[PDB]
């Protein structure tokens, strides 16, 4: 691991501390009465891809 | 953004109906209701980029301490302009720079 | 000798132009644990400091056997290369808690900026 770069990249991504935090961007809360479906139109394709 | 009351001035909370399934808003200081347009109760953003171009006032071609370039304005293509760096002052703001027109007086980048 | 010392200033100062402009066009490559900001004030700094060597190293090559502060510097009794680099060459590069002069005014150093 000391003579080649990749394995090295390997430890030092697996040893330092990532958190939820780091890597989202933004959170929302929405309104949404049906468990089975959704208001939402851009995730909506999404959602029902996922139910069915 | 909130609403506010129209009939004591007070702010609007979300509030849900059990039997109704319907967001409403209403002003726990009376008995007003009325009904939310949209579902984004609330919206949090970690990383953010508001006001680093919303530090704009119409009258900065009158500060004598600024730089004056000659970069083309996209809009009348005149030959004078005026420019500085984001009005942000985190530690991760960017160098870019923000060009006002002296006859527009618009905020456009270079990129 | 003050041609090659005028020259090299001149050329490093042209350098720090496109190390600005690269900076201010999103073209600068970010030095690992630190940001856009430090990463472009250390390597100003580095340019300017080896262009101060650059020049004190040019003008200390220029001096004869004769010269007395050369006589001075080489006996090792008092004197060194920066000080003949500062009298002859190059003040340099101003630092005031290890960084380069601030914004003390409304977003520059002096009112005649
Ligand atoms: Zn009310
Ligand atoms: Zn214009």
């Amino acid at each position: 691991i000391a003579l080649d770069i990749e394995k090295a990249k390997v430890i030092q991504s697996s040893i330092e501390y990532t958190t939820l935090k780091n890597v989202t961007s933004a959170t929302e809360i929405y309104y949404d009465p049906d468990p089975t479906s959704t208001v939402i139109e851009e995730d909506f394709d999404t959602v029902e891809a996922y139910f069915s | 953004s909130f609403r506010f009351c129209l009939e004591c001035n007070n702010m609007l909370y979300p509030k849900e109906d059990k039997e109704n399934q319907r967001l409403l808003y209403s002003c726990r200081n009376c008995d007003y209701t009325e009904l939310a347009e949209d579902p984004k109760v609330y919206r949090h953003e970690l990383i953010t980029n508001i006001g680093e171009t919303a530090g704009i006032v119409d009258d900065i071609g009158q500060d004598p301490t600024l730089p004056r370039s000659d970069k083309e304005c996209p809009e009348c293509h005149s030959r004078d302009c005026v420019f500085f760096q984001s009005q942000q002052r985190r530690k991760d703001t960017n160098m870019t720079l923000f060009y006002v027109c002296l006859n527009c007086k618009k905020t456009f980048r270079d990129e | 000798t003050m041609k090659e010392i005028t020259h090299a200033i001149s050329s490093a100062k042209e350098q720090v132009q496109e190390i600005i402009y690269k900076a201010q066009h999103n073209e600068l490559e970010l030095k690992p644990g630190m940001t856009l900001r430090e990463s472009f004030e250390g390597e100003v700094s580095r340019t300017l400091n080896d262009a101060r060597d650059s020049a004190g190293r040019s003008a200390e090559m220029n001096l004869k056997d004769l010269n007395n502060v050369k006589q001075m510097v080489s006996a090792g009794s008092k004197g060194s290369f920066i000080n003949i680099a500062q009298m002859s060459a190059c003040v340099g590069q101003q630092m005031v808690e290890g960084k380069r002069i601030a914004f003390g005014f409304a977003d520059r150093s002096l009112p005649h900026f």
